[PDB]
RNA sequence: AGUAGUAACAAGAG
RNA sequence: UAUACCUCUGCUUC
């Protein structure tokens, strides 16, 4: 019966297989290069590279968050006392007065002598929190009669083009500093040689990440979400002011308590997991928004003084924005230290594979080099159209940054892109290994990938990185094509 | 307490709801109404716990006097609230209530705690009393096998374990007595005495008992050690690229040494065979081999287990050699007679052809099965005599059955009914003889009837027995129940006796390379030599790359100086001995092409140089054996392709990167300039060169059978790797 | 004791 | 019935019968097994003794 | 210098660094609001793939049924549900001729299991559609409401205990003309109070008998609830998943147990193979297909994936599969296994909440239930929903449900559908052409290997597999699937490349805090590290980091920072006292602000066992107080090793039920609980072992307490006073 | 506003 | 209408 059915079945039913060649791999997402579209805006919850933390030398032990922000503003009082608003840039649908009144209410509330960090439920706080904006539920019998009521057409994400602030975020978040931010607790004593190898490996692996920028940005997200979730359940009906805290240690070993800004908690009677609590962020910065205005259409910027940053004077700005989070995303923020393991495992695999080849701990060799071997070098990025060799440390941080950006911009566009693009990745590896790969409906692969490139910065920049990487592989394929033959 | 139960029963029966519940609901349905509740399944407990910990009173409390000893507040901190919980109907409390109870709560009775949770405490002493060894970096093959996770007190099935737990904790509610009670009466007596005075809840004891009785067997990547007290430390023992020598504390089993002892001796022999003077390597290694803590000398001396491989080493070191076989449950020892296995097809009783290895020649053994003992005399498919002793019925029955099956009698083969090709519980086909063992142990009525009977011995000390293991005048044919209860070794590892005969064959050990039970160790330089295929493949090629400077230089000078190096003997122990010379003669000839002619390929030189150790073997013509792939022992993966890359060996000429069993190596800076457009046909077949490119007139891609039969100076087409036609001449 | 470095710091 | 049989045997301190008995005398501390035969009583007696 | 993380793939290949392509540190997408649009999508699409078959109205239910089986074959690559019975039977015959004895043995093993299986088995079904209240409920409650309802219609199969009589009552309850069932309603009653006015009104609930007609009951018995799937990774758009009723559970259990017993012995099925064993199957299956055709034999591996897997496979095929698989078994078991497909063949789909219409002018909103779905002009819905509602009409029912004869739901016949996929792999050749295919199957994800002399033949061998699957109702994804030369492939997010690489990102979410409790989560967190070191390739440094990061997430979640550290909190204020009071500070657990003593070597050891010798006698006595109030009445998916101490607590019950009409179930619960708690005091083994008995629950307690009273008197525990009092109480009972 | 993204929250209920 | 600047609720399904 099988063979008798296959005889009478139409020839049109087939897989239409075609062997994959490199010119069949057209760059993914043709619309991201089109200038007719608007460039993708910064949409993270907090600032990352542009942040500016007000330092404060302390004993190095926990204090109350209000008292910390008070003593930080005590040190840098020139900015705290600035009640004169110098507005630089303004979000389309924002209210200069309300926002600045809010900032002053936060500053003064935190600066006061009393315990509570609660904020008065004002008319400007009710706008920035979005009070009463929920719609009223009514009976089905009424809505059926009311002919003005209709099913809303759904909001579809906008089609954004490539923006260079992502590239610069990546470039800067991956670089080293002099400030360690991680809060890694203690462990048991080492006994077995494996534990002494691991402990010795951590000195190279961990401090490579700890000293870089992305480590402090991550710890900022974690500790903030940790307290932002606590207020969201403890003080539900109460509007509260929460500081953007993070303790830091410099290379000399002195505990600096950093304050990157102040945030307003909304009304948080969060029943379902996806229920939203709107949060309003007031964050310090050194970046002039007029430089990259396409980056900040969601932000409202003031100018509230100046500081001696790197010896010279630098203008301090206040980036104000109405934002939002939910129970889920606050939890995933508390579980965001795991961005270490995903990048530390990936590179310890390369250290263990290299130790297999040469039969001794190749950690120091990979990072620094040694008597026998040179340091491990990777293709790290481009520079005026040619490759650049970065060290093992940099390749470690680049993955750690990529793992942090997977969270900070984590949504359905990322999942759909990563998954469907990973297929087109594997095919390229088969072409690199010359395993004669065949495809059945390549337009289906592209249609499945390209629908996920809308308005996620990390997706749009990864699609650009993917096409630059795909371009450089095509120049290497000119080596293998004429081998032997 | 009985009065309190009946009083609570009367007060409960006042409620017309409870009374109807108690009268209408069955004892079966108890299992339903117990799980009835308003509780919902938490789909995101990671989130819900972080949320619940930010609230005031997330925890629930049991209603009792101990709950009331917690105060409502403590120094301003709200410990608990008046509002009850829905499920418990006790006061809800905060996480601070726990910390208060641990600090200022009532000090309870913890006597018996160490005996209740003994199972866990035995892990602590197995780590505390242990001693660690060396950490070594280098490849490891990991074989994914079902293994026991934690060591047990006495292994049982769940049904058997539950009844034992039931007899310990709730004897009045055990129900029907089982045979397990009589078997494990001392384990019950022990656990009953140990767990008497404790105040901990029975349901906890039943959980801890079920942990140390029922087995947790799960698949895991393992190498070397497979014992439960090693598996529990598996995370620290090994990785994909590193090893850690570990010696756990406490006592270890005798059977566990027997398992590793065999694999150790076999692995010693498999290596020393290829190198001349095998006895020298076998003694050099075996002296410095260790099984966990004991050396191999001590284990072979103290344990009376062994097998073919085991004895051969016992001779090479010293002291006696025990020729003992194990047929499932029957344990034998060789008195006299050396039989020989021969594969034949026997048409067994049920009506099916079966390939079985028959043991020719006469043999005599000292037999023992559990408690019953005896002496066995057999020949080629015949039970000549079977002088056994009187013992328990199941031991006397199974000894006679196992002697009937081990003797390979035709009365046994022609006594099968139905089917006997059943798999085990996991789904693996058992071997011909063990299948008959599993069958006739259960269904013996076909064997006893087809056997036949005869007169019993009329000597006073001798007696006969019938089918039901009782004394009888008509005994089984050949069965009798009686009342009474130097060597040297060759260069090539065969044991000779004073009269010239040979009793142990070097070519008589099993090729099956299984995993050991304890930590196998080689306290020597060059451990890798006693390694798995890929371990030796990867190490060998690393020793090549490490000395590629001098080996490539000396290949232009020293003709056959390199082909034999210390390192390549280990690589040869991988190769099937029936192809070692064929590969060597081919690899040497292809290498000699690149030497004497002006066509070098360093990636190929590295690939074939290890295959050239074993003395070569050419064809009758003088030309070597041509090959597509050079297969190796174990697994279909392990082979080195000549033209293409392969799971073990491939080369990426774009990056000049060599892949050796996954690991990456760089050849950049060690390649000649003319290797850009240098086709591979000039190092694929020995005595062949590329003239032009694929000519359709020559025809199809000619196979090895054609290529070897082609005459010298004759063109032909060859396909290197998929999509690379080449035109080659001899 | 490890102090990472780079050609941009 | 088994809970009764085991509770009696365990409390009195004796072995539990492997089959289910019919009665139990408290004064004798002995389990009892009743049998209702048709023909001879001696036939049904020694068969139970097996 | 512009950094590019994709340039890592120049140096390290994609499989070697596959962990970096999975964004599992980020957030998974959740659903919002109704899933009616996604459910209607599935209804339209399921009929879209079978609309050229046979339409006919079911005289039993009154629904519009569609039948593709034995219909016209497709002439295009659009998903086809038009399977051919003969081709399925031949594929099963080929499977039987190569695996003989399995078909009848699996049926006997399942049949022997069924006879032993009891009714309580159904309580472990998680969420179940309760036909009495038309809501998703716990399985235990849904089962109980059905048994109490069955008792009102004189169907006491559950009283016998076995599953067979209960399943007999289910098919018999279909014939009932009117199915009665309980429904609770409230009553005011003046209870005496000391409240100025001497009384208080407490609304005591009472049960009421309520009836449903034969047809409306059969529809509910055939109905399946729906909802959107939350946290589905690696996908942009969301989709809907279903939930079944209590009737069909017993029949599916058997069919899946039957299909499991088949799948266990098949070598080309990855189900229910543990993820660790799946490599042992795959790597060896690859090793075979490698060394099989040396002479220019191009072995190709196809990374497969099926589209519309559930929406094309028809119950009518699964019914033919049971009839073939149960050839040797008796007639009663053949009728038993046939029921589950028959119900799925005539099933009904519920459409969730509905749609919410609003007016931005007035700031109002309202949900339109599925019954009222069409009580409104279609222009007032949005454009896409307007198109869906028009296509839904022919399959729409008056009471607001969708008829759905063809297709399956997401996760129903996983085993039995794997069998059909293996049956496709069993053909291996068509027309004796120069190739041979083999592979591994697991629901919608398959891995096909194809060996042949030239690749032109391989692609025709794949095409022969494609055209064969079409005849079975199996549709290969031309878009997602791709082919390459053997050596590397992908299968259920497991990446082979001359060996399966480690994919650490997949297991990364599990490293966080689990959410059971302080005691359990500690054990769980260290065990996850231990396991991932072994299986998922985590080195000692990254594992020692995970030891730190877990304690960090553990201490912030449970607010139990070091006692010497000066972090403030309600618990921390008591922890700092406990730190000053206790002498053996290293004996304190982390939950009590103690130090983390864990490392690589002692991951497998519980924390309470490690630090036991370091504790103070008063601390271990309070921490492990036998009768402490925090641990509840315990009763005996991965399990862990931990000690039952004060940190092994349970959280409060969800209190939302208090201000809704389901308050009744609280008194319903506690009424059972009081009986079970007393039954457990009478029978201590009830917590451990399942009690058996068709007799009354009270009788067991009465006899047991009578023996306890008689033995306690004659042994010498109770006096004549307590014995005569006990016999006087029991005499009344 | 904003979160967010094919449908919701921006409190609900008595 | 009122009690209700009150009360209950934060995964509890209609």
């Amino acid at each position: 019966a099988i063979e008798r059915n296959l005889a009478r079945m139409s020839p049109l039913v087939s897989v239409t297989p075609k062997k994959l060649t490199w010119e069949d791999l057209r760059p993914i997402g043709p619309h991201i290069y089109n200038h007719e579209l608007p460039e993708v805006p910064y949409n993270a919850f907090l600032l990352m590279s542009d942040e500016l933390g007000l330092a404060n030398m302390t004993e190095g032990k926990s204090k109350k968050p209000k008292t910390l922000a008070k003593e930080c503003l005590e040190k840098y009082s020139t900015l705290r006392d600035q009640t004169d608003p110098i507005l630089i840039m303004k979000s389309e649908k924002a209210n200069e007065n309300f926002l600045w009144k809010l900032w002053r209410d936060c500053v003064n509330t935190i600066s006061n002598e009393e315990m509570s960090n609660e904020l008065q439920k004002t008319n400007y706080a009710k706008w920035a929190t979005g009070d009463g904006l929920t719609y009223q539920k009514i009976m089905k019998e009424v809505a059926i009669d009311d002919e003005t009521m209709c099913q809303e057409e759904p909001k579809i994400p906008n089609k954004c083009r490539v923006a260079a602030w992502v590239q610069t975020e990546m470039n800067l978040l991956s670089t080293l500093t002099s400030k360690r931010a991680l809060d890694l607790p203690e462990i048991g004593p080492d006994v077995a040689p494996v534990e002494h190898v691991g402990s010795e490996r951590r000195k190279y692996f961990v401090n490579e990440i700890n000293y870089c920028k992305a480590s402090t940005v991550m710890m900022k997200y974690v500790l903030f979400h940790t307290s932002l979730l606590n207020e969201s359940n403890a003080s539900m009906g109460k509007y509260k002011v929460i500081p953007i805290t993070n303790r830091v240690v410099n290379e000399k070993g002195e505990s600096f308590d950093m304050l990157y800004g102040l945030a307003v908690k909304g009304q948080s009677h969060l029943r379902g997991d996806t229920d939203v609590v709107t949060v309003v962020t007031f964050e310090f910065s050194s970046t002039d928004p007029r430089v990259d205005s396409g980056k900040w259409p969601k932000y409202t910027v003031f100018r509230i003084g100046s500081l001696f940053v790197s010896g010279r004077e630098k203008s301090v700005y206040l980036y104000c924005r109405v934002n939002g989070t939910n129970k889920i995303q606050m939890k995933w923020g508390m579980e965001a230290r795991r961005c270490l393991l995903q990048s530390m495992q990936q590179m310890e695999a390369i250290v263990e594979q290299e130790s297999s080849i040469q039969g001794y701990d190749m950690t120091k060799a990979c990072f620094k080099g040694d008597r026998v071997n040179s340091p491990k070098t990777f293709s790290i990025g481009t520079q005026e159209g040619k490759l650049v060799k970065g060290s093992f440390g940099k390749a470690l941080r680049v993955i750690f940054t990529k793992c942090l950006m997977h969270y900070v911009f984590g949504n359905a566009q990322l999942e759909g892109f990563s998954a469907e693009s990973r297929r087109l990745l594997l095919l390229i590896q088969a072409l690199k290994d010359r395993k004669g790969p065949w495809v059945f409906d390549l337009e289906g692969m592209y249609s499945g990938i390209e629908e996920c490139i809308s308005n996620n910065p990390w997706v749009i920049q990864s699609a650009y990185w993917f096409n630059e990487w795909l371009g450089f592989e095509k120049e290497g394929s000119k080596v293998l094509e004429s081998v032997d033959e | 307490m009985t009065l309190a139960k009946i009083e609570l029963l009367k007060q409960l029966l006042r409620d017309n709801e409870a009374k109807t519940v108690l009268k209408q609901t069955t004892v079966d349905q108890y299992n339903i109404i117990r799980k009835f509740n308003t509780s919902r399944i938490e789909k995101n407990p990671s989130l819900r716990m972080k949320w619940a910990m930010c609230s005031n009173f997330p925890l629930a409390l049991t209603k009792g006097d101990m709950a009331n000893r917690i105060p409502l507040e403590y120094k301003g901190i709200q410990l608990k609230t008046n509002a009850e919980d829905i499920g418990t109907k006790g006061q809800m409390c905060s996480i601070a209530a726990v910390t208060w109870w641990n600090t200022y709560g009532p000090i309870g009775d913890t006597e018996g705690f160490e005996r209740v949770y003994e199972s866990f405490f035995l892990r602590k002493m197995r780590l505390d009393n242990a001693t660690w060894g060396r950490i070594t970096f280098g490849p490891v093959e990991r074989v994914r096998k079902r293994v026991l996770l934690n060591p047990l007190t006495k292994e049982m099935p769940p049904d058997e374990a539950s009844n034992v737990i039931m007899e310990i904790l709730f004897p009045k509610e055990a129900g029907i007595p089982r045979e397990s009670t009589w078997i494990h009466r001392e384990l019950i007596k022990e656990k009953r005495e140990k767990l008497k005075g404790t105040m901990i809840t029975p349901i906890v004891l039943a959980y801890m008992l079920e942990r140390e009785l029922v087995a947790r067997r799960r698949f895991l990547p393992v190498a070397g050690a497979t014992s439960a007290e090693f598996i529990e430390m598996l995370h620290c023992l090994q990785g994909e690229n590193w090893r850690q020598i570990y010696h756990p504390g406490g006592n270890k089993l005798t059977e566990s040494r027997s398992q590793s002892m065999i694999v150790a001796c076999r692995k010693i022999i498999r290596r020393s065979i290829v190198a001349s003077n095998p006895l020298e390597l076998a003694v050099e290694i075996a002296n410095k081999t260790v099984i966990d803590t004991e050396p191999l000398k001590s284990c072979l001396a103290a344990i009376d287990g062994g097998d073919v491989a085991c004895d051969i080493i016992r001779a090479a070191l010293g002291l006696k050699i025990r020729q003992r076989q194990r047929f499932g449950r029957l344990e034998l020892k060789r008195i006299s007679g050396r039989g020989f296995k021969n594969d034949e097809e026997i048409l067994i009783g049920n009506g099916t052809i079966q390939k079985i290895g028959i043991w020719d020649g006469e043999e005599e053994f000292h037999v023992r099965c559990g408690e019953c003992r005896g002496i066995l005399k057999k020949s080629k498919m015949k039970l000549e005599k079977l002088l056994i002793n009187s013992a328990k019925k199941e031991d006397m029955r199974d000894l006679i059955i196992l002697c009937m099956v081990f003797s390979q009698d035709t009365r046994m083969f022609q006594g099968v009914r139905g089917e006997i090709n059943f798999l085990n519980r996991a789904g693996q086909l058992l071997s011909p003889m063990y299948q008959l063992q599993r069958y006739f142990l259960n269904r013996s009525n076909d064997l006893f009837d087809q056997w036949g009977y005869e007169e019993s011995p009329k000597a006073s000390e001798l007696h006969g027995i019938n089918e039901s293991m009782n004394a009888s005048d008509y005994t089984l044919k050949g069965v009798v129940v009686t009342r009474n209860v130097k060597v040297s070794i060759t260069k090539n590892l065969s044991l000779i006796k004073r009269t010239g005969e040979v009793i142990m064959g070097a070519n008589d050990v099993s090729e099956l390379e299984s995993q050991a039970q304890l930590m196998i160790t080689y306290d020597t330089p060059k451990m890798w030599e006693m390694g798995t295929t890929k371990e030796l493949v990867q190490n060998t090629y690393q020793w090549v790359l490490k000395n590629l400077v001098t080996l490539k230089a000396q290949f232009l000078l020293g003709k056959e100086d390199m082909f034999q190096w210390d390192a390549f003997e280990a690589f040869e122990s991988i190769i099937p001995q029936k192809m070692a010379g064929q590969y060597s003669g081919f690899a040497r000839a292809v290498l000699k092409q690149m030497r004497d002619q002006e066509v070098m390929k360093t990636d190929q030189f590295i690939k074939l140089l290890p295959f050239c150790f074993s003395p070569p073997k050419l064809r009758s013509n003088g030309e070597p054996y041509q090959f597509l792939k050079l297969v190796l022992k174990g697994g279909g993966e392990n082979f080195i392709e000549v033209r293409k890359g392969s799971p073990l060996f491939s080369y990426n000429p774009q990056t000049e990167v060599l892949t050796i069993c996954g690991r990456m190596m760089s050849l950049k800076g060690k390649i000649e300039d003319e290797e850009r457009n240098r086709s591979m046909g000039n190092a694929v077949l020995a005595g062949f060169l590329v003239s032009g490119k694929y000519d359709p007139d020559l025809g199809d891609f000619k196979t090895i059978e054609e290529l070897e039969k082609l005459k010298p100076g004759e063109k032909a087409n060859i396909l290197l790797y998929q999509g690379k036609p080449v035109k080659v001449v001899k | 004791s490890y102090s990472p470095t780079s050609p941009s710091y | 019935a088994w809970m009764v049989q085991r509770s009696l045997a365990q409390e009195h301190g004796i072995e539990t019968p492997k089959y289910l008995a019919d009665l139990f005398d408290y004064k004798t501390k002995r389990f009892i097994e009743v049998g209702i035969t048709k023909g001879l009583a001696d036939d049904y007696f020694w068969k139970k003794k097996e | 210098m512009n950094i590019n993380p994709y340039f890592l793939f120049i140096d390290v290949p994609i499989q070697a660094a596959i962990s970096t392509t999975f964004p599992y540190t980020g957030v998974p997408p959740y659903s919002h609001g109704t899933g009616t649009g996604y459910t209607i999508d599935t209804v339209i699409r399921t009929h879209e793939y079978s609309n050229k078959g046979k339409q006919y109205i079911s005289d039993v239910t009154g629904c519009t049924m569609v039948d593709p089986t034995n219909g016209p074959l497709p002439e295009d690559n659009e998903p086809s549900a038009y399977a051919q019975l003969d081709c399925v039977l031949e594929a099963l015959d080929r499977m039987d001729e190569e695996h003989p004895g399995l078909f009848q043995a699996a049926s006997q093993n399942a049949m022997e299991t069924l006879m032993v299986t009891t009714v309580d088995k159904l309580t472990q079904g998680r969420q179940t559609f309760d036909w009495t209240v038309c809501r998703n409920q716990p399985a235990a409650t849904a089962l109980n409401t059905t048994i109490t309802s069955f008792r009102l219609n004189d169907l006491n199969g559950a009283d016998k205990g076995g599953l067979i009589p209960f399943c007999q009552d289910i098919i018999d309850s279909l014939d009932r003309p009117e199915m009665t069932f309980f429904s609770v309603k409230n009553i005011k009653k003046k209870l005496p109070a000391k409240n100025r006015k001497g009384f208080l009104i407490k609304r005591i609930p009472m049960k009421v008998k309520d009836k449903i007609t034969k047809v409306e009951y059969i529809k509910r018995a055939l109905s399946l609830n729906t909802m959107t799937k939350d946290a589905e990774r690696g996908k942009l758009k969301r989709r809907a998943i279903a939930t079944a009723g209590i009737q069909i559970r017993g029949f599916v259990l058997v069919v899946e147990n039957l299909a499991k017993n088949i799948c266990e012995n098949l070598e080309q099925s990855g189900l229910p193979v543990g993820g660790n064993e799946k490599k042992a199957k795959l790597s060896n299956a690859v090793a075979k297909m490698l060394s099989n055709c040396p002479p220019g034999g191009i072995s190709m591996t196809v990374t497969g994936d099926n589209t519309k897997w559930n929406e094309c496979l028809n119950p009518r095929i699964f019914l033919a599969m049971t009839e073939r698989i149960t050839r040797d078994s008796p007639i009663w078991f053949r009728d038993f296994c046939s029921i589950a497909p028959v119900l799925f063949s005539n099933k009904i789909a519920r459409l969730g909440k509905g749609f919410m219409i609003t007016s931005k002018t007035k700031r109002l909103k309202a949900q339109i239930p599925c019954p009222d779905l069409f009580s409104i002009p279609l222009e007032r819905y949005n454009e896409e929903t307007r198109a869906k509602l028009k296509k839904l009409k022919p399959f729409f029912n008056e009471e607001g449900t969708a008829s759905l004869s063809p297709g399956m739901m997401m996760g129903m016949f996983n085993m039995l559908s794997t069998v059909l996929g293996v049956a496709a792999l069993g053909i291996k050749n068509i027309g004796n052409k120069e190739y041979l295919w083999d592979g591994l199957q697991s629901s919608d994800d398959f891995a096909l290997f194809v060996n042949a002399k030239d690749e032109e033949t391989c692609m025709e061998g794949i095409n022969d597999f494609y055209r064969t699957c079409k005849l079975l109702g199996i549709n290969m994804s031309k878009k997602k699937s791709y082919c390459n030369e053997t050596g590397m492939f992908e299968f259920t997010s497991m990446f082979y490349r001359d060996g399966f690489v480690s994919n650490f990102a997949m297991e990364l979410p599990s490293f966080g805090v689990a959410g059971v409790n302080e005691s359990a989560d500690m054990a769980i967190g260290m065990t996850i590290i231990k396991n991932n070191m072994i299986n998922n390739g985590m080195g000692p440094a990254t594992a020692q980091t995970a030891i730190q990061l877990f304690i960090a997430d553990y201490r912030y979640t449970y607010k139990c920072h070091r006692g010497d550290s000066k972090v403030e909190g309600k618990r921390m204020k008591i922890i700092k006292e406990l730190w000053e009071n206790t002498k053996g500070r290293d004996g304190l657990l982390v939950a009590d602000g103690g130090p983390n003593i864990y490392n690589l070597r002692n991951l497998h050891i519980p924390e309470i066992v490690l630090k036991y010798n370091l504790m103070d006698p008063e601390y271990k006595g309070r921490l492990l107080h036998p009768q402490n109030p925090f641990v509840g009445h315990l009763s005996i998916k991965m399990d862990y090793d931990a000690v039952s101490g004060t940190h092994s607590w349970r959280t409060k019950r969800n209190r939302s039920i208090l201000n809704t009409d389901q308050r009744n179930m609280i008194l319903e619960e506690q009424c059972y609980a009081k009986c079970c708690n007393l039954f457990e005091a009478c029978f201590n083994s009830a917590s451990y072992r399942k009690p058996v008995g068709q007799h009354s629950m009270l009788e067991a307690m009465a006899h047991r307490l009578r023996m306890d009273a008689r033995l306690d008197y004659e042994s010498g525990r109770m006096s004549k006073d307590d014995f005569e009092k006990a016999m006087a109480h029991l005499g009344e009972i």
